[PDB]
């Protein structure tokens, strides 16, 4: 997802 | 040599001079004395984009051991201070003292954990010649990353798949087509030490 302008996995 | 222009030998201290005028250094950087790696302070990442790449010479697995004034010994320094001296902004030019290990020095790991459909690993990941570094993490996802991972880390392999040298949207979509077993290794820095405490 993308939040708070990262990519998390 | 003048620090300034010095090439880096391999296995031998080298004092660099490196223009960073107010832009990002743009490393990961470990090591700290509540850190997995307490032994010194290693360059897991550079981005490109940063001003460790725009000088060319600093590659994954460099050992830093002074940053201006500071000698940088881990085992009296937070993880914080550590990560925090390469994300100030400094104003003109920044003196290292750097030592390339070859081969390099390292712990090689896996961590292995039965993943629940969406619920995320709580990873931020950056891919480069040797894996996909751990850029950020929410801790509370899995009680196996918590214990065995942190920022810093490089997953070599995930399910089988070598990380390596992958553009990034071929490792997202590794870790996002997961929900079951999941099969991690992982690289982490673990230099000599070459730093004595103040």
């Amino acid at each position: 997802a993308l939040r708070n302008g990262q990519y998390w996995v | 040599q003048e620090p300034a222009t010095a090439e880096i030998k391999p296995n031998k201290k080298i004092l660099i001079e490196l223009k960073v005028e107010k832009k990002p250094m743009g490393v990961i950087v470990c090591g700290g004395k509540n850190n997995h790696v307490t032994t010194g302070c290693v360059i897991t990442h550079v981005y490109p984009e940063g001003q460790v790449a725009a000088d060319k010479r600093l590659k994954i697995f460099d050992h830093i051991c002074d940053i201006n004034g500071t000698p940088i010994h881990v085992g009296s320094m937070t993880t914080l201070k550590v990560h925090q001296l390469f994300h100030t902004t400094y104003e003109k030019a920044v003196t290292l003292t750097v030592f390339r290990a070859d081969p390099p020095e390292l712990e090689k790991f896996n961590v292995d954990l039965m993943k629940k459909a969406g619920k995320e690993l709580g990873l931020s990941l950056s891919p480069n010649e040797i894996g996909c570094t751990i850029a950020d993490l929410i801790q509370g996802q899995y009680p196996e990353i918590d214990s065995k991972l942190q920022r810093g880390d490089i997953i070599t392999k995930f399910n089988g798949d070598a990380l390596e040298g992958l553009p990034f949207q071929v490792c997202y979509a590794l870790f996002k087509g997961a929900n079951g077993k999941v099969s991690m290794e992982v690289t982490r820095p673990k230099p000599t030490l070459r730093t004595e405490a103040p």
